[PDB]
């Protein structure tokens, strides 16, 4: 039954029982419901008011912390003879939460979540070595974040026109300014974002499984505003997501062998246990063997 | 301290102290009295 | 008036003559742990009378170079009677002591023993890093005696041990300390076999003197749980 | 204007913070809520749910077959069966649960768990067993009349064909903790054990090894503090397919 | 009696006392208790209406300072053929407050402690020397320090897959910026801290003696974030614990021998008075001899 | 938005400080409170606990022995015993006091002081001794008839083993300071004298050196100002296993 | 000011004036009248 | 056992009790000294100091 | 958070501006007042002095 | 704007307009009337 729970449930004290007809102790598993045997009814127990709070538990507080989604480095130098797939001064970053496995572990505990997304971009810059074999100081550079939906026109350079941004979200910052934040609210064209999905995203037979373009954020064009300086740096980026407002639905097995890709769910395990497809939990000697048995 | 026109763009909200375990633990149709067999 | 005193628990009562009145550790008496306090919620056995009586300790000599003598509670009596058993058979156990010292002389007899109930007495080791070794430190009934009384062994001053529940046996005086402590512990309930709440430490400030014909003049510890409750039971351990 | 100071952390990035932060996209209206089965507001929802324990986490038991535990007819009595460690944070048969995964995402626990034995063979087959908890504080228990001595449950198989043993929360401090240390004092449980309290006695025409299968839950006096990140995942390289989305 | 008091006590007027049976100089130390012979009762006193405050002399102010409790200095430069006990551009430390003594011997003074701990993290930063022997300027670095809890999976490198920091909390700041700070709440399992410990916390008879786990905070893991530039600097992060919300059990003797080690309690004290094993207070000629004696 | 402007001092850390900051672990909920005997809340509640002087602050006494102060039957009258210097800054009988050393974490006290002394000689000896407070000015008085001109006590050996000498309160100003100048107007205290106002008789069964111990403390009247680092305590290195706390 | 949302995130309390020495000073069961001999 | 620790001073006489503890409501005067319904137990005195 | 810009003359140490500023001693509590004769509060009492 | 604890951190005080110019002008036991001779 729905109630409001804030602390944890209190110990009432319990006498002998000796009741023909009342096994409590006595469960039916295959009815799938979980045993409902107390302690009272277990042992004899004292009374305990327990003052114990469950709020550090509380989905909210599980899923709203800041967990890195996007991590990228680009040389911010002239790139006139460099090669096509390299970043010249600027990325585009495809917005998923599948990359970074703590998150995305944590996110896959849930089938269905709505929730809004804080972002955080947080700039660093070196200075190129190999390229200029000494040390001046690091540029207080002013860089350039705008989200495009998902399949829309990104910028094909770093001076394109395309980052004039008429109606696209944009936001400048600079290094030495506190990392850059901004809210992005519940997008999805459903009332939740699907976790996982059973199915295909195309009305023929060649789209891709698992995914659901509904339920990624969009994405992220990141350039420096500066022209390129005589000499090269190295300017990584990192865009991390804190999920707030949250409602979680219709919690899953936790993930047990380690990630392989962020498109699907494909699994191979560790060659050995623990987390080995064959073995989850490290061996022992025997079930009879106690692992970190006390001996005085 | 939120002054943005927006809702979506408030803090977190930690206060729903709702629970119902029941929905996961015990889905069955006729409930289970304590100490009465269930079977 | 406050020179004779009974004290009387389960089958045993001492008598003394020449008290000091006593002491109360912190203005406090024992009590059994309260419903708003406990953690462990399996129903605690409360021997009462069984184990909140007075065990007395093996007899000590004081001897003119004497530096001193402790005992860490429970580990002295978790040996003893139906106290030990119930240590031994039970992973958790709370209790206070009722601590009373014995000591008397001729009125040609004179010194001074401070008889103080150190709370949490972790020991230190001298002129070494090593720290000191579950042998140095776990004595049982036995007890064991101060290498270096002066600093409390344990880097401190012995001058500044009066902020702690004591009394003194000034032969002069008194020939008797008692010392009431209560529970004291960050924890409601602990392992009697890994943690010591209180050190009874004997200390002679003013050494023992006279210059009648010489005699044994022993110092006796007599130590009563009280408001005894244990948990967890299983099989003995010891 | 207003004159003011600014004090140490400012314009720090704390992960943990809690602030309002600047909308990106102005009036927009997120799509209408609809009712959705299986909401989720609290994780010590989640724990309560009893699931499968890998009491039989040793070499040649491969995938499922570490998920049973298999009892056959013994000629002498008051035989031990199986033991189970009662540390959740350290690998075990209890990591891979609910409660186990939950649990350690966190560092602090408190309350009572249960577990659930679900007996497996035919009805024809007949047995009793007894399942001791061991409160801390020496060697796990070999023969029945140590364990007995310790809380327990004498299981008769029948109609009800499960069993539930209560492990009670008995422990000197509120909380234990998720700590390395499986010897240490604010860790340690204590033991689980099996032992035959008659035997198991089957007819000729009915299997002579019967399964068990055992699961555990928390209670409601359960409770969790000092969230940390799960050890039970971890990367050592950038995932396939993830470069392609900077493509 | 409890009671409030906010100033120093009165002084109320006396008279000659010739009284049979009444002897309030002579007392009793044998029974523990302190002397109560009031100045009214030893001499004849005037009327002094006291206003000296004790407000400085609460617990609270007493603990409630910023007291250094860490400091670590470590090489920012390319590690590739560094040492491997050195740090590589990141420290981990197991937060204690036994490192320096004078917040150490002030949390002694007392038996049990419970308070929350704000926390401040100052870092400095110096070009290195005899590496280049040159100044070009000090760069505005961005530092990562994540609180892991004690045993818990700390990082191994730098760059390190476990800074993406899911759910431990982290906090990023600048050179340039303030001083980090964030409020550690009262984390012990107990009502209170356990300043000191006569006990082993293992089940085992090898365990560490006077060291209970469970007054360890946790452990502070501290990274650069940027990648090294191509001359190295000397990175020294100093971490200051405030003790805040506090309330303190059983004072004790206070500590006179210097301290030895971080871990226990050991002693050897000074070659010499004062605070030598032997002689605490320093010598004088006699038991007669007045050590600054006013001679006119 | 608000206008508004940086004082000087922004951005500093002073160690000092009040303010609110931010919590790093949300939603954490702390252990219960559980009562815990002797809560102390004003430190000034332990400068009233009486501790023991170190009067013997001699070479040849030998720790403990430093604790006490040996008396003997003499031939002469009106003998001198011993003395105490009354600063509680520089090194002396009251430093390693509770007193002394709380009050060396401050710069300036003021109040009153009660010394108490025990006699801890036979029951059969007998004695009467004058204790003697003399505000500063002037030398140390070496003999009893300039003593007695102070404030005294007279001591008289009974069942009442100790008598209390009440050092109050005389200053000019409100607080004295413990600086280093031991000479200075606004430091020094006076001193206290012991002597023998008739004489140490014992019988020859009894022992014919007696010793006393000498204890000090503050009255409520008592309190201290401006906070410093103790000088009782320092390091020059770092400690052993410090270095391990990074490793 | 304080507009954190944990009660610990608080600046300090320096409010606490309540005092008892005689827990230190007195730990007697018996009290000590003025003036009358302990003993 | 039951005890009782006697101080020497101005009261000069101790009293240590012997309470009725017996499984039956009598004990009998029988010759057999070892009889559970004859025996009484022991008493003993010991240096304390 | 409160949205806020920093106005002209931010950061500037004027010596004659009139602002709190941080306690350094925390709970310190002066020396009570002493009445004292010939109190001046206003430097014109004095030049009305010939 | 005040927000620190000690009273001795607040701002200046420049409010005090009392004044009492004849401690100092005219610090005589008899009061001088103008116009009559002072002796």
């Amino acid at each position: 039954i729905e109630s409001i729970i804030k602390t944890a449930t209190d110990t009432v004290k319990s006498e002998i029982n000796a009741e023909l007809g009342v096994v409590p102790s006595l469960n039916a598993v295959e009815t799938g419901a979980t045993s409902n045997t107390e302690p009272e009814e277990a042992i004899q127990t004292r009374t305990v008011i327990n003052q114990h709070g469950v709020s550090e538990t509380l989905v909210e507080n599980f899923l709203s912390r800041a967990a890195l989604v996007s991590k990228r480095s680009f040389e911010y130098k002239d790139h006139t003879s460099s090669t096509a797939r390299a970043d010249k001064n600027f990325f585009k970053w495809t917005i998923n939460t599948r990359s970074f496995v703590q998150l995305r572990r944590k996110l896959e505990l849930f089938t269905y979540l709505r929730f809004d997304a804080e972002i955080t971009i947080l700039t660093t810059v070196a200075v190129n070595g190999s390229g200029n074999n000494t040390y001046v100081g690091l540029p207080d550079l002013t860089l350039q974040a705008m989200f495009v939906p998902t399949g829309a026109l990104t910028p094909e350079k770093q001076d394109s026109f395309h980052w004039q941004s008429g109606s696209n979200a944009s936001v400048f910052f600079k290094i030495s300014d506190p990392p850059a934040r901004i809210t992005i609210p519940f997008m999805c064209i459903n009332s939740a974002y699907s976790v996982f999905y059973d199915g295909f995203a195309g009305f023929e037979k060649n789209g891709l499984y698992g995914i659901n373009p509904a339920d990624t954020i969009g994405n992220l064009c990141v350039r420096i505003v500066n022209e390129h300086q005589p000499v090269g740096f190295t300017v990584t980026v990192r865009v991390y997501m804190k999920p707030k407002h949250i409602k979680a639905w219709a919690p899953r097995p936790p993930r047990t062998l380690p990630y392989m890709s962020i498109a699907n769910a494909n699994y191979k395990g560790k060659e050995r246990a623990p987390n080995a497809l064959s073995a989850i939990i490290g061996n022992r000697d025997s079930v009879k063997t106690m692992p970190h048995n006390i001996v005085n | 301290i939120n002054f943005y026109k927006d809702s979506y763009a408030a803090s977190a909200s930690k206060q729903d102290f709702s629970q119902d375990p029941s929905k996961f633990t015990e889905p069955v149709v006729e409930g289970l009295k304590a100490g009465a067999p269930v079977l | 008036s406050d020179r004779v005193l009974q004290l009387k628990l389960g089958n045993s009562a001492i008598v003394t003559q020449e008290a000091a009145n006593y002491c109360c550790a912190y203005g406090e008496w024992p009590n059994y742990l309260p419903d708003h306090e406990a953690v462990a919620i399996d129903k605690p056995t409360q021997p009462e009378t069984a184990t909140d009586r007075f065990y007395t300790l093996k007899s000590v000599k004081w001897e003119t170079g004497s530096t001193g003598w402790w005992w860490k509670l429970p580990d002295a009596l978790n040996n003893i009677g139906m106290f030990g058993q119930n240590v031994q058979h039970h992973y958790l156990y709370r209790s206070g002591f009722l601590i009373h010292v014995q000591c008397n002389a001729t009125k040609f007899h004179q010194g001074a023993l401070l008889v103080v109930a150190i709370p949490e007495h972790q020991r230190g080791a001298h002129n070494t890093n090593t720290s000191p070794g579950f042998d140095d430190i776990m004595k049982g009934e036995e007890g064991g005696t101060f290498n270096h009384p002066y600093v409390l062994d344990d880097g401190t001053s012995l001058a500044c041990a009066t902020i702690f529940p004591h009394q003194w046996i000034n032969l002069r005086t008194n020939n008797s300390a008692t010392i009431v402590l209560p529970w004291m512990n960050a924890a409601p309930m602990d392992f009697p076999l890994r943690h010591n709440q209180w050190t009874l430490a004997i200390i002679p400030v003013v050494p023992l003197g006279t210059r009648t014909t010489s005699s044994m003049v022993p110092i006796t510890v007599s130590i009563a749980p009280m408001c005894c409750e244990f948990n967890g039971l299983r099989h003995a351990i010891t | 204007g207003v004159p003011t100071y600014l004090l140490p952390g400012s314009g720090q990035f704390l992960t943990t913070d809690d602030h309002s932060s600047a909308p990106a996209l102005p009036c927009f209206n997120p799509t209408p809520e609809m009712h959705i089965p299986g909401q989720v507001r609290n994780m010590l929802e989640v724990v309560q749910v009893e699931s499968m324990m890998e009491i039989n986490n040793t070499e040649s038991a491969v995938g499922m077959e570490r998920l049973k535990v298999d009892i056959s007819a013994l000629t002498d009595v008051d035989q031990l069966l199986f033991n189970i460690p009662l540390d959740i944070q350290l690998d075990g048969p209890l990591r891979n649960t609910l409660v186990g995964n939950i649990s350690r995402y966190y560092t602090h626990w408190s309350g009572s768990l249960e577990m659930t034995f679900m007996f497996c063979g035919s009805f024809m087959a007949a047995g009793k067993l007894i399942l001791c908890y061991t409160p801390p504080g020496g060697s796990c228990p070999t023969t029945r009349e140590t364990a007995m001595l310790g809380t327990h449950i004498v299981w008769d198989f029948g109609l009800q064909s499960s069993v539930t043993l209560i492990i009670p929360w008995i422990s000197g401090s509120h909380y234990r903790m998720f700590n390395n240390d499986a010897k240490s004092t604010n860790a340690n449980v204590g033991y689980v054990t099996c032992f035959m309290q008659t035997n198991l006695i089957v007819p000729s025409e009915s299997s002579d090894t019967c399964s068990l299968i055992g699961f555990i839950a928390a209670k409601d006096d359960f409770s969790l503090r000092l969230m940390r990140d799960s050890p039970d995942i971890g990367q050592l390289d950038h995932l396939h397919a993830a470069e392609a989305a900077y493509q």
